[PDB]
């Protein structure tokens, strides 16, 4: 179980490409965007867009491929009709079923067309082991009696994966609040050690533009399966501790405690994750990490810590593997202002322990989704790295299986 | 429209100081990333420095790292560039460029591209003393002579801007001694010679020479 | 750190297509931008983010990026397209933006122009300063490459000339200065500037 706990120089990480084990990831002459990779217990869920446009939402098993290396094996694929309307899927597993919450819009991405968005959501329940001649079991679109959002005007899932606590599901989500109704005292903006900042920066940066109609607040969507035959979804806003713009977040189980991660799309370049103190209301004990950040743009580049007016960043999450020392793993982009050079990194709060470069220093790489698990009492991690192929001129996901070494030699 | 107005260029010893200012009009100056792109005479452009919209992040090039310092005054809508320990290589036209991208995106495949450019400001790092020109008239088409000056540039205008049509100012020639000389000319009809008074307004900053020379037939 | 390589010059016939190569190590993973710079003018942007064209830029300007080379293809080349072109990129390996060496695009088949030559004698104020100078200004001539010949009373002389510089109008322009002593201007009773362009000579005379 125990891993290498100290900073070392030897290339102990030996990532293995398992992309062709998942045959849908790899196709010739096709652009594949908006990926989702979610795992829990023994199964997983996956989604992408073949932009003959097609949306694919599938589930399967994480099994030993043979040489004691895990790989994803698909057990059920769903092709939802009208792929132009389906946006921002989020996946949670519970009791031999996978629940995929997803938004429906006829005005494009609701993030970019916030005012015109219909607000309609849809929830589909996929079976991990589908029955032949199985209606209402293989895949079945559930009915939501109501969507409780409070003072927020609209809510929407905004993240790859979530957790289940007993009989209740918790999707990562975000709340659309009218900016006029947003209550904020600009004195809370940490412009103390930032002489080029202003009090109104992080308040105006709660929307994609300073003059934005809405503001984005990350949080959770709650689905209690034991709440009548037709349960409802309730929104749970994240606390004001280290508040940032509503970004694609992720909540996952790790060693018997849920962990929360929020993407850095604002000025808070440093990674925003940590153990969850309370699920309802949401309170995340953020790490005080000072070594992992994400590539942004010109005004909010990597490692920026000063409140600025910006909406720049990329989604690179981490997975806690040793809570005692708080050692996490994730594929991050070694770049300041471009989405380039993905590196699998194992790090503590103030020290990068060991790393391994997945590609070349100038390889286009955007989204990264990392989940870790055990395989015969050994700690493995499967990461999904959006990578641009040099030849096909089309971005594409890639699946890497990295084992966390036990020794440091 | 949008326009960048550089200033502050000139003529300086090696190892001296020089500060250029860039006046910006036509856009929200605080919302954009400004940069300094310099271009040697008759060569390609080179990026000197850059500064974020709020001025929190400053980016320099390795050629001028430790010697140049970029700053910004968003209240005055102006961009600065403090040049110290100047080398003879730094002699170039200095442009002022604004980031041309507009929109709400998360990542840019090209985070740095310029639109528009200014009109440049001439900076000459040299150890040669400046020389004042001599303004002589070309009597009648009619013109003005600008003999034996250093360094570039000098400006000439006929009738204080009230006469731009048909005024073809020719480029300067570098004489064997290293002192420049040029002449501008404007073609006028012979039906308004003894009435319209023609004066060329020559101006040469580095030696503080400003001359208005009237051109009449001999 | 990063290196952009551009061919020094490109020549295309009018109406055809002109393709400007911009070479770079794995340049496909990078956003290439294009800047056009006509003589005496600031560089104007004609293509950004590989293929996007700015507002007001003619649609015949298109950029493409794939592999180790991005090519700016100028379709239906016009006479005004004669300018210097630079490709530009951002090197995230050193946080620099990098330019190319440039490409001077000359358009073929433009008709020949006549040198508008005018000769001015030394000014009265200048002549009083015991120093004299004669000026000969050739304006608007294509192709840009001429020869100057200074004569004294029909006799050749042994004078500074400038390099032919392209003007706003695509025809070139240049000037030449003849410096003499105060006696020489009035000793000989005539002075003429002789300039030849494509086997045809133009002249202009001045008298004290
Ligand atoms: C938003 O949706 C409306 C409704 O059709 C449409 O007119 C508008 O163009 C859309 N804007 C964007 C940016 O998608
Ligand atoms: C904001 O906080 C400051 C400092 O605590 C306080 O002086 C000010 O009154 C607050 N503003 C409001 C509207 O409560
Ligand atoms: C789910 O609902 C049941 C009955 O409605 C209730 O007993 C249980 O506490 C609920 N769980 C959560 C997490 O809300
Ligand atoms: C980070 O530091 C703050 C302030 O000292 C503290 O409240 C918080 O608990 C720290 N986070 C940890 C220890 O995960
Ligand atoms: C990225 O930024 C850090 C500090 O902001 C700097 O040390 C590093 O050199 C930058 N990267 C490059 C490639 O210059």
């Amino acid at each position: 179980n125990n891993i290498c706990l100290q900073k070392t120089s030897n290339q102990i990480l030996k990532p293995k490409l398992i992309s062709y084990t998942l045959p849908v990831v790899g196709q010739s002459g096709t652009c594949i965007t908006d990926p989702l990779l979610a795992m829990d217990e023994g199964y997983f869920a996956y989604s992408h867009l073949e932009r003959s446009k097609q949306r694919i939402i599938g589930v399967g098993e994480v099994l030993d491929r043979g040489d004691e290396v895990p790989s994803l094996f698909m057990t059920n694929v769903w092709t939802p009709p009208n792929p132009n309307t389906v946006y921002h899927c989020s996946a949670v597993y519970n009791n031999e079923f996978y629940y995929v919450l997803c938004a429906v819009s006829t005005v494009g991405d609701p993030i970019l067309n916030s005012t015109y968005w219909s607000g309609s959501l849809m929830m589909t329940r996929l079976a991990v082991k589908p029955k032949s001649n199985g209606g209402g079991y293989n895949q079945h679109q559930l009915a939501l009696r109501s969507i409780e959002k409070g003072r927020y005007d609209k809510v929407m899932p905004y993240g790859p994966s979530g957790i289940k606590q007993g009989d209740t599901l918790y999707f990562p989500a975000v709340g659309f609040l009218v900016r006029t109704e947003f209550k904020y005292n600009d004195s809370n903006c940490p412009i103390t050690k930032c002489q080029y900042s202003k009090p109104e920066n992080c308040r105006l940066s709660m929307g994609i533009r300073p003059n934005s109609h809405y503001i984005l607040r990350s949080g959770l969507l709650k689905y209690n399966l034991s709440d009548g035959e037709n349960p409802k979804v309730v929104f749970i806003e994240i606390s004001d501790q280290r508040l940032s713009i509503g970004s694609p977040s992720k909540i996952y189980d790790s060693l018997g405690q849920p962990v929360f991660y929020q993407a850095s799309f604002s000025w808070d370049t440093m990674i925003k994750f940590g153990d969850v103190l309370t699920v309802n209301p949401l309170v995340v004990n953020w790490r005080n990490n000072t070594v992992i950040s994400r590539p942004g743009q010109s005004q909010c580049p990597r490692f920026n810590t000063c409140p600025e007016i910006c909406w720049e960043g990329v989604y690179n999450d981490a997975f806690l593997i040793d809570r005692i020392n708080w050692i996490s793993a994730g594929v991050f982009l070694d770049s300041n202002q471009t989405a380039e050079n993905p590196v699998f990194t194992v790090f503590k709060d103030n020290e990068i322990l060991y790393r391994a470069q997945l590609a070349s220093e100038d390889t286009n790489a955007q989204k990264t989704i990392t989940n870790c698990f055990l395989l015969k009492n050994k700690i493995w991690c499967i990461s999904l790295v959006e990578i641009y192929d040099t030849g096909d001129n089309v971005i594409r996901p890639k699946l890497f299986a990295v084992k966390i070494p036990e020794q440091c030699t | 429209e949008v326009q960048l107005l550089e200033s502050g260029g000139g003529l300086i010893q090696p190892g001296g100081s020089l500060r250029l200012s860039c006046a910006a009009s036509g856009f929200t100056f605080s919302r954009f990333t400004m940069s300094w792109v310099r271009q040697p005479p008759g060569k390609g452009p080179e990026w000197v420095s850059g500064i974020s919209g709020s001025g929190g992040h400053t980016y320099y090039a390795d050629s001028v790292k430790g010697r140049f310092t970029i700053s910004r005054d968003n209240s005055k809508n102006t961009l600065y560039l403090q040049m110290n320990s100047l080398k003879a290589e730094d002699t170039a036209v200095y442009y002022c460029a604004k980031d041309g991208f507009v929109g709400q995106q998360l990542m840019r495949r090209g985070p740095w591209w310029f639109d528009p450019w200014g009109q440049g400001t001439l900076v000459t790092v040299s150890s040669a003393s400046t020389k004042g020109p001599s303004v002589f008239p070309l009597a009648p088409a009619l013109g003005c002579l600008v003999k034996d000056y250093f360094p570039e540039p000098v400006t000439v205008s006929w009738n204080s801007g009230a006469l731009t049509s048909g005024v073809h100012t020719f480029p300067a020639v570098l004489q064997s001694s290293g002192l420049y000389s040029l002449s501008s000319v404007v073609t006028v009809p012979s039906s308004s010679l003894g009435t319209q008074t023609y004066i060329c307004n020559v101006n040469h900053k580095p030696s503080n020479t400003k001359v208005d020379k009237k051109v009449e037939p001999k | 750190s990063y290196v952009l390589t551009q061919p020094p010059s490109v020549s295309v016939a009018p109406g055809q297509t002109a393709r400007i190569s911009c070479g770079g190590n794995n340049i496909g993973n990078k956003g290439v931008h294009w800047y056009q710079q006509k003589p005496g003018q600031a560089p104007v942007v004609v293509v950004y983010d590989d293929s996007d064209r700015p507002s007001g830029i003619p649609e015949r300007f298109s950029g493409s990026n794939s592999g180790n080379t991005a090519t700016l293809t100028i379709s239906r080349v016009e006479a005004g397209d004669e300018a210097d072109y630079y490709c530009q990129v951002w090197d995230s390996s050193s946080d620099h933006v990098v330019f190319g060496g440039g490409t001077k695009l000359t358009v073929l088949g433009q008709p020949k122009a006549n040198p508008t030559v005018t000769l001015f004698p030394p000014s009265s104020e200048e002549l009083q300063a015991n120093k004299a100078t004669l000026v000969c200004l050739i304006s608007d001539f294509y192709p840009g490459a001429v020869t100057v010949a200074w004569k004294a009373d029909g006799s050749p002389v042994k004078v500074e000339t400038t390099k032919p510089s392209k003007q706003s109008n695509n025809k070139y322009a240049a000037s030449s200065y003849l410096s003499l002593t105060p006696e020489q201007w009035k000793s000989h009773r005539s002075y003429s500037c002789q300039v030849t362009h494509e086997g045809s000579t133009v002249e202009k005379t001045v008298a004290p």
